[PDB]
C-alpha cells in the first residue's frame, strides 16, 4: 500500500483511500505533486546560468532580464507557502503524518527554511529603490552566488531515475556528464573574464593585447571569446591564440589545468565500465558456440549430428534461466504459506494415496516445498539403490524404465498428477524401476525422513486405508 | 605509547618543509640569507634531539618479544640499519661552507634522506580499518604528482641560470631583463611551463631553444608518458569496485516482476511481495538479509549471540513459572526473529494453528472480526504471547492480529515444542498447570474455561 | 542464390564511391565539368535499375513460412517503407540544375541516402560463424572515424570560400593567394587541419580569425571528446578477452607444483604428473578438449559417438569372431579413451590385473622383464588387445608393455564385463572358443595350457 | 622427459647417458648453447640501429662504422656453419631427430635459410671495393633494410619468458612496451630527416627555415632536432615550435598521426588491465571483514565475542584453497592408481573391519578414493539419517555425541586410525549416533552400495571372520 505506491518516480494516481485526512492536504506522492517539481527543476536551469552572467558583464544587469528575475523569483516564493500543506513520512514508524501542527513545527527546526528564505530575496531591486539606481564596489555582485543553492533539487531528481527499472542505465548515466562539463566551463569562462575587467593596464591582459578596446563593445562579442578559450583549454587543445600575460591569471590558469586531469581520467572510467559489462551474456554463449563447432569439424561427423547437439544445447539455458527466477527464499512465513496453498494445493489432494486424508495435516503438507525444474532426457531415479524421496508431477510428461544393462520401454505415458517412485519407499526395498524425463516439466519433492514422522504425528489414523488405496492402485 | 604518538607525529611535520625548502634553496640562491638561515637550524636542532633519543626504544614482531629490552642487543641492528646516513643531514650548512665555495649546493640536497619517515606511514597506516581505503591512495598519488612538479621546475630554472650569455635561453628571449626582477616573480613562469608541459597542452611561448636543454626536456617527456598512465588504471578501478548495490536493487525487482507476471497471481498478492522485499534492502543492516552472513557459524557462536538478546526478556512472561535453568535455555536458544511491516496480518480465522509468537518490540491490537464488525477489545504491548491457547488444545484460533507499527516477533512451531516436554516432562508439568492458575478471570472466556476443562 | 550475392557485393563499392564524391563535389566545386559528371550518369542508371527490378524476387519471412512468395504483399511492402527517398534520388543533377544554379550543391547532399546498404551489410555480418569477431569492430570504427575526419573539412573549407574579402580568414592570412593554386593543393591542408585538431595536437597554425569560424569549431571540438572515449572501452574490452589462455596454465602449473612439493612426492614421479598436463595443454587442438564439457550431454547423444570412431574396427578382431552384434552395441558403447606419452609404462609385473586395452593409433613393445634384461621378442601393431588372457583366467599379467610414439587406447573394466558376460551366458561359449583355438604360434598353448588344462 | 626438460626458459644441465649420439651434434636443449643466442639477441640491438642511422645521415657510412658492420657479420656468418649441428623435436611423433641426413634436408627447403643467405651479405663495401670509391644514387641505401629481418630473434625471444613461473608478469610485459615505441620514435625521426635532405629549394624545409646551413654541419646536431621533433609530435604535446611546409611532408606527417592513436589507446588498455587483475583477493577478504565488523559494532555487542567471531572465518579460506589445490582429475588410470598406492596404502590395511582381507582386493579398493576437507568444528553424521557412507579418519579427530538434552563428551576419543558409522551401514539401521569433527582435518568417503556389491562378487571370501572382528570391536 505504502511502499508499493512509492516506487515509481512520477507517483500513482489517488482515488478514495484511507489516508485523505483532512480534505485541505495534499499527499506527498501523488501525481499531481510530482508533475510540479519537474517545472522547477526546469525552471532552475535558467537560474543558474543567469546568476554567472550577471557576477561578470556589468550593465547587462538592466533590461529584460531584470523582469525574468522577478517572474521565476514569484514561483519559488509561492512554494514555499504552498510546502505547510505537504505530509511526510516519519522513519521510525513508517506511518505517514499528516498533521497540520506536527508538520509546522518540523520545518521551522531545520536550515533549509533559512536557506530558502535567504535565496529567494531581490538584492539589486531593493538596493535601488532605497539607495542610487546603480550599484558597484567591485565586490558588491557576490551576493549573486546565492542562488547556487537551488542544485539540490536537480540532485535529488537524479536519484529517483536510478532506481527505476522502467528507464535504461546507459541513456542516464550518461546525460549526467554533459551538464557537469558545461557547468564546469560556464565558470571558469566568466571568473576568467571578471578578472581580466578588474584591472589598472587595459593593453596587459589576456584580451586587452589582442583587441584594442573590448570595453565599449558588444556584450556577445566578449562572451564568445571566453567560451572558445575555455572549451580550448579543456580537452587538451592548446593553439599560440591566446594565452595568460599578468601574473594575476597565471595562477588562476595553472590551479585550473590542475583540477582538470581528475575528470577527463573520470569520464573515461564510466565510459569503460558501461562497455565492459554491457558485453558478457553474448560472450559467453557465443564461447559454448565455438566450443562446440570445433569438435563437428576435425572429426567429420554428419550434418544432423552435429545439428542435434547445437539444438539441444538452448534448452539447458533456458533452464537455468527458470532457476533463476526465484525470489521467494527469506520472505516470512505467513507469505510462503499462503502462496503455495495457491499454487499448489489443487493437485496434491488429486492422488491416489491421499484420498479421505485429514484435512489438519494437509495444511502444513503444503508448505516447505520447493518447486524443481528438469530438462528432458535424463535421469531422476535410477534402479538398485537405497530410497531417499519420491516426487509428484505437476506439468509435464515422464516415463518409465526398468533394465539392468539396456533399455525396455514398459508401461505408458504420465501426464500431470501422477507419482514417482512411490512403490519402493513404502515397502523400505531399494527402488525396483528406472524413470527418465521427457519434456520440460517440473515436479515436487518431498522426502522420506519427514514423511516417517508426519503420519505417526496425526490422532486421525483410519484402518490402514493407506495400505487398502495402496493395494486398489497396484491390483489395477 | 600515547607519549610516543604525540612525538613520532610532530616530526612528519618537518619533513614536508624540509622537502620543500631544499631544492628551492638548491636552485634559486647561491649564498644563505637571515630570513631561511635562521628556521634550519632549530630543526637540525630537533633532529639531533631525536638522535640522541633512539636507544630507549622498544619493537614488536611474530616471533620476537612485544618488548625487548637489553640495550646493547639494540645497538648491533641500529648501527647497521641507517646510522651512518641519519648523521649527515644534521650537521649546519655553515659549518661546512668552509670546506667548499661550490659544495653549499650539493650540500644542501642531502636533506632529503629525511623523507623515508613518510615511505614508513604509508604502508603502517595501510593495515588498518578504522580509516577509510578511498582515502589512502588519492593522498599519495597527489603528493608524488606535486613533488615531481616542483623538482622539475627547480632544475629547469638551474639550468637556464648557470649559463653565461642570458641572452638565447628559454626565459631571456621571452623577457627583456630577467635579472633584474623579484625572486617570487621568476617562480611563477617556471610553474607555469612545468604544469603546461605535464598535462600536455602545449601552448607554444616558453619552449627550449639549444641543445642542452632539449636534451632535458627529451628526458623530462617521457616520465610522463607513464606517470599519467598510471593514473587511469587506478580511476577504473575504484570506479568499477563502486556501483554494485544498484545494479543489484533493479535486478532483484525484475526478477520479482517477471515471475510474478509469470504465474498470473492475482492483483492483489504483489503487494506484500513487494512491501516485504523493499523492506530488507531498508534493514539491509538489521539481520533479515544479513542473516546468511550470521548463518555461516558453528553452532556454539550462534546459540551464545541470543544470549544478549532474548534470555532476560524471556524470563517475565505469562508462562515459565520457575523452571530453573535447562527448559527456558533450550527454549530460548531455538527461535527465529523476523520482522513485519506496518498493518499485516499475522493470525487469521480458524485456520489449522501451527505455532504462537512473542513480540519484543512494537504495538499491535487484537481483533476479533465477529460477523460484520470488527472490535478493538484488547491491545498488546511488549511481552505477552500471541496464540497459545490454540496450540495447547487443538482448536482454532479465536481472534486475529494486525499490526500498527513496523514489529519484530519471535517464533516457534508446535512440533519441536512437543519434542522438548516428551525429552523432559518433569518440568513440562508446570506449564498446563500455569494456564489453569492464570484462567482465574470474571470476563467472558470463563465460558470456554468450561469446556477447556471438559476437554483438560 | 549464387546469382544474387554477387550484384549486391557488386552494389556496395558504388556507395563508397558515391560516399566519397558526394560532399568533395558540394563543397570544391560550384558548376559540373566531364571528368567528374560521368560517372554519375552510370551510377544513377546502375540505381535505377537496382530500383525498378524489385519485384522480380519476394521477402522471406521465417515465422511465417519456410519462404514466402507472393504479390501483393511485395507491392505493399515496398511502397510504404522507402519507396519515395530511394526514387527521389536518382534525376541526373544536370536535369535539376535548370531551376537554379544554387540547388546543384545543395540537391547532391541527398544521395547520401543510400549509405543504409552499408548498414545492411554490418548487420547480416554480425549474426555469422565463418568471419571472426574481431574483423567487424575495427573496420567499423575505421570507416566511422575517416568519414568524419572528410565530412569536417569539407564543411570547414566550404565556410571559408564562401566569405567576401578574400583576407581574414583561416587561410587567406597564411597564404597571400589561394585562389590562384592548383585544385589539389587546396585540399591537403584542409586535411592536414581536420587530423591536427581531432587527434589533440594543436601546432598553432591555421587556427580560427573570426566569430563564425570560433563558433563552429566550439561545436565541432565537443563531438571528438565523446568519439575519443568511445574507443578505449572498446580496446581494453578486447585486450581482456586475449590473454586467457597463459594465465590458466600458469596458474595449473603452479598449483600443481604445491600440491607436488606439500605433499613430498619421490622426483621419479612428477615427471608423469607434469609431463601428462602438458600434453593435455598442448593437445587442445583436437580430440580430449571438449570432452570436459561434451559430457553434460545425454546418453542418447553419446552413445552415437562411437559408432562413427570405433564400430567398423571392432568388428575384425583376435576374438568376438562371429556375434549376433548386440554385444557389441553395449561393449562399443561402455568404451572410454586415453592418451599416452611416449616411453611410458602402462602394465608392470604381476600387479593383479583389471583391465585390457585395444589399440588404435601408434606403437608398443611387449617386453619380459627377466632377471636383469630386458628382451624385445614381440612387437605388437595397432589393431590388437593385449591383456586378454590374464584377465580371463584370474592370473597375474604375463608381460610389460612399454610405448614408443603417441599413443591412444582403449579400456574396459573386468567387472562390466563379468556383469555382460553374466547377462548373456549362451554367446560365452563363442568367446571361449575363440581364446582356446586361436593359440597358434610356437610354444604358446602349452604355455598357456601349463596348467589351464588342468583346470579347465 | 620430453616435455620436462624444455619448460624451463634457459636450457638445464646434460649429465650422462642422455639421447646424445655423441658424435659430431649438440643438443637443442642444452645449457651452453641457450646462452650462444642471447648473445646474438643482443648483437642484434645495435644491429637494428645503425642500418637505420645509415639510410638518413649520409657521409656517416665511412669510417668506424665500416669495421664494426663486418666484424659483426662475421658471428652472423658463422652461425649458419654452425646450425647444420643442432637437433630438432618432431611433431607427429615426440622424439627428437639426430641422423644428420634428415636435418641437412630440413633446412634447405624453408625460406630462412635463403633469408638468412641474404641478410648476413655485406653489400655496400664489396659494390665498392673495386667499382669506386664510395655509393650514391638516391636509391642505393634502401638496400640496407634487408637487415631488419633479424627481429624475429627478439620476437621468439620474448614468447618463451611468459611461460615461466619463475619470471614476474608484471615486468616481463612492461619491458616489451619501452622496446616498440623506441624503434617507432627511432624510425620515424630517420625517414623525415631522409625527406628533407633531397629536396631542390632547402629553403622549403622544415629545418631549412631555422638554420641556414644544416649541411655542412655535425650529423648529431642533426640528430638532435629530428629525435625532439618526434617525441614532441607523439605524446601529443604540440609547440609551433617546428612544423611542414612542403606537400611531400604535410602528407607523411597526416599518417604519422593517424597511426598514433591505435598506440597510444592500446598502452592504456594494458596498464588498466594489469591493476584491475591483481587487486581482487584484497577486495574479497575485506569484504567479509567489514562485513563482519559493521554488525558487531552496532549491537552493542563486547569485542570478547568479535575476537573469535572474526577469527574463525580466516580458516575457511584456508580450506578454500587448499581444496583449490586438487588438479588431478582427469590423468589416465595407472598415474592416479600409483599415486594413491603411494598415499593412501598403510592406512587401509591397519582396520579393524579390513584385517585378513584378501590382497587381491585391497588394490582394487584402495583406488578410485576421494578424500575431503572439513573446518574444524563441523558435522558429518547426525542421528537417525538414512545410511549411505561410513568414513575413515586420516588426520585430525572427531567426537561423537548421543545425548540431545546437556550434550557432553562420552564414548568420543577417535583419533587417526579410527572409523565412523560403521554400525549404521553394517546393520542397515538408522544411524544411532552423531560425530563432530575438532580441527582442520581430512578424510575417506567409501559409500554404501559399492562395499556391498565389491564383498558380493567375490568368491574366496572371509565369511563371518569379519563378523569375529566386529563382534571383537563391539563387545568391549
Ligand atoms: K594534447
Ligand atoms: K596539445
Ligand atoms: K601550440
Amino acid at each position: 500500500s505504502v511502499s508499493s505506491s512509492l516506487l515509481p518516480a512520477f507517483g500513482t494516481f489517488i482515488e478514495d483511500d484511507n489516508p485523505s485526512s483532512k480534505p485541505f492536504i495534499v499527499l506527498h506522492f501523488d501525481r499531481r505533486y510530482r508533475l510540479w517539481e519537474l517545472f522547477l527543476v526546469i525552471l532552475v536551469g535558467y537560474s543558474a546560468w543567469a546568476s554567472l552572467f550577471e557576477l561578470a558583464f556589468e550593465k547587462a544587469a538592466e533590461g529584460a532580464l531584470l523582469t525574468i528575475d522577478l517572474v521565476v523569483d514569484f514561483f519559488f516564493a509561492v512554494d514555499i507557502i504552498l510546502t505547510f500543506f505537504v505530509s511526510y513520512l516519519d522513519n521510525t514508524t513508517y506511518l505517514n503524518v499528516t498533521d497540520h501542527k506536527l508538520i509546522a513545527k518540523r520545518y521551522l527546526k531545520s536550515v533549509a527554511f533559512v536557506m530558502d528564505v535567504a535565496s529567494t530575496l531581490p538584492i539589486q531591486f531593493i538596493y535601488k529603490t532605497i539607495t542610487g539606481d546603480v550599484g558597484r564596489g567591485q565586490a558588491f555582485g557576490f551576493l549573486n552566488l546565492l542562488r547556487l543553492w537551488r542544485l539540490r533539487r536537480v540532485a535529488e531528481l537524479f536519484k529517483r531515475l536510478e532506481k527505476d527499472a522502467h528507464f535504461n542505465y546507459f541513456v542516464i548515466r550518461v546525460i549526467k556528464l554533459l551538464c557537469v562539463t558545461i557547468f564546469w566551463i560556464h565558470l571558469a569562462g566568466c571568473i576568467l573574464y571578471w578578472i581580466a575587467y578588474h584591472y589598472p593596464r587595459p593593453t596587459d591582459t589576456w584580451i586587452g593585447s589582442q583587441v584594442e578596446d573590448f570595453k565599449e563593445r558588444s556584450v556577445w562579442l566578449g562572451y564568445t571569446y571566453s567560451m572558445y578559450w575555455s572549451i580550448v583549454t579543456l580537452t587538451t587543445v592548446g593553439y599560440g591564440d591566446l594565452h595568460a600575460v599578468n601574473s594575476r591569471e597565471k595562477t588562476f590558469n595553472m590551479f585550473y589545468m590542475l583540477f582538470n586531469i581528475g575528470l577527463t581520467s573520470y569520464i573515461i572510467g564510466i565510459m569503460t565500465n558501461l562497455v565492459v559489462h554491457g558485453a558478457l551474456r553474448t560472450f559467453a554463449m557465443r564461447s559454448a558456440i565455438n566450443d562446440i563447432l570445433r569438435y563437428t569439424s576435425k572429426n567429420r561427423l554428419p550434418d544432423t549430428m552435429r545439428e542435434q547437439m547445437l539444438a539441444h544445447m538452448q534448452l539447458k539455458f533456458k533452464t537455468a534461466e527458470l532457476r533463476q527466477e526465484e525470489v521467494l527464499q527469506d520472505l516470512p512465513k505467513a507469505i510462503r504459506s499462503s502462496i503455495n496453498q495457491h499454487l499448489f494445493r489443487s493437485i496434491i489432494e488429486e492422488a491416489y494415496l491421499f484420498k479421505g486424508f485429514p484435512e489438519g495435516l494437509l495444511v502444513q503438507l503444503v508448505s516447505q516445498i520447493q518447486a524443481e525444474y528438469f530438462p528432458p532426457k535424463m535421469e531422476i531415479i535410477l534402479q538398485n539403490e537405497i530410497p531417499t524421496d519420491f516426487y509428484v508431477i505437476v506439468s509435464g510428461g515422464v516415463d518409465i524404465i526398468a533394465s539392468k544393462g539396456v533399455s525396455e520401454q514398459v508401461l505408458a505415458k504420465l501426464g500431470p498428477g501422477s507419482m514417482a517412485g512411490e512403490i519402493g519407499v513404502v515397502f523400505n526395498i531399494p527402488q525396483p524401476f528406472t524413470v527418465r524425463t521427457r519434456r520440460l516439466s517440473q515436479v515436487i519433492r518431498i522426502g522420506h525422513h519427514k514423511f516417517k514422522e508426519m503420519v505417526q504425528s496425526d490422532n486421525d489414523v483410519d484402518a490402514k486405508m493407506i495400505i487398502a488405496n495402496f493395494m486398489t492402485y497396484l491390483k489395477g | 605509547d600515547h607519549k610516543y604518538r604525540i612525538w613520532e607525529a610532530f616530526l612528519v611535520v618537518l619533513v614536508v618543509y624540509t622537502a620543500w625548502v631544499s631544492p628551492f634553496e638548491f636552485g634559486f640562491l647561491r649564498k644563505p640569507r637571515p630570513p631561511l638561515s635562521i628556521t634550519d637550524n632549530i630543526v637540525n636542532a630537533f633532529f639531533a634531539i631525536d638522535i640522541i633519543m633512539t636507544f630507549f626504544v622498544g619493537y614488536l614482531d611474530k616471533s620476537t618479544y612485544l618488548i625487548v629490552d637489553d640495550r646493547k642487543q639494540i645497538a648491533f641492528k641500529y648501527l647497521r640499519s641507517w646510522f651512518l646516513l641519519d648523521l649527515v643531514s644534521t650537521i649546519p650548512s655553515e659549518a661546512a661552507m668552509r670546506i667548499s665555495s661550490q659544495s653549499y649546493g650539493l650540500f644542501n640536497m642531502l636533506r632529503l634522506w629525511r623523507l623515508r619517515r613518510v615511505g614508513a606511514l604509508f604502508a603502517r597506516l595501510e593495515k588498518d580499518r578504522n580509516f577509510n581505503y578511498f582515502w589512502v591512495r588519492c593522498a599519495k598519488l597527489v603528493c608524488v604528482t606535486l613533488f615531481a612538479v616542483h623538482c622539475a621546475a627547480c632544475f629547469y630554472y638551474l639550468i637556464a641560470a648557470r649559463n653565461s650569455n642570458p641572452a638565447k635561453t628559454w626565459i631571456g628571449a621571452n623577457v627583456a631583463n630577467f635579472l633584474e626582477e623579484s625572486l617570487w616573480m621568476r617562480y611563477v613562469t617556471s610553474m607555469y611551463w612545468s604544469i603546461t608541459t605535464l598535462t600536455t597542452v602545449g601552448y607554444g611561448d616558453l619552449h627550449p631553444v639549444n641543445t642542452k636543454e632539449m636534451i632535458f626536456d627529451i628526458f623530462y617527456m617521457l616520465f610522463n608518458l607513464g606517470l599519467t598512465a598510471y593514473l587511469i588504471g587506478n580511476m577504473t578501478n575504484l570506479v568499477v569496485h563502486g556501483t554494485s548495490r544498484t545494479r543489484n536493487f533493479r535486478d532483484t525487482i525484475q526478477a520479482a516482476s517477471n515471475f510474478a507476471h509469470r504465474n498470473h497471481l492475482p492483483p492483489r498478492l504483489q503487494d506484500q511481495m513487494l512491501a516485504h522485499l523493499c523492506l530488507k534492502y531498508r534493514t539491509d543492516s538489521e539481520g533479515l538479509q544479513q542473516q546468511e552472513t550470521l548463518d555461516a557459524l558453528p553452532k556454539a557462536i550462534r546459540s551464545s549471540i541470543s544470549h544478549f538478546l532474548f534470555y532476560s526478556l524471556m524470563d517475565k512472561v505469562y508462562l515459565f513459572r520457575g523452571v530453573s535453568n535447562d527448559l527456558l535455555f533450550q527454549l530460548v536458544s531455538e527461535m527465529k526473529a523476523e520482522y513485519f511491516p506496518p498493518k499485516e496480518d499475522v493470525i487469521l480465522q480458524n485456520e489449522a494453528p501451527t505455532d504462537f509468537y512473542i513480540l519484543v518490540n512494537g504495538t499491535a491490537d487484537l481483533v476479533d472480526v465477529d460477523t460484520g464488525t470488527e472490535s478493538i477489545v484488547r491491545e498488546v504491548k511488549a511481552g505477552d504471547i500471541i496464540g497459545e491457547i490454540g496450540v495447547l488444545c487443538y482448536r482454532p484460533q479465536l481472534f486475529t492480529v494486525r499490526t500498527k507499527r513496523l514489529c519484530q516477533l519471535l517464533r516457534m512451531n508446535r512440533t519441536t515444542f512437543l519434542n522438548i516436554i516428551q525429552a523432559n516432562v518433569g518440568d513440562g508439568t508446570i506449564i498446563m498447570n500455569n494456564l489453569l492458575q492464570h484462567l482465574k478471570e470474571m470476563n467472558d472466556p470463563v465460558m470456554t474455561n468450561v469446556l477447556l476443562e471438559i476437554e483438560n
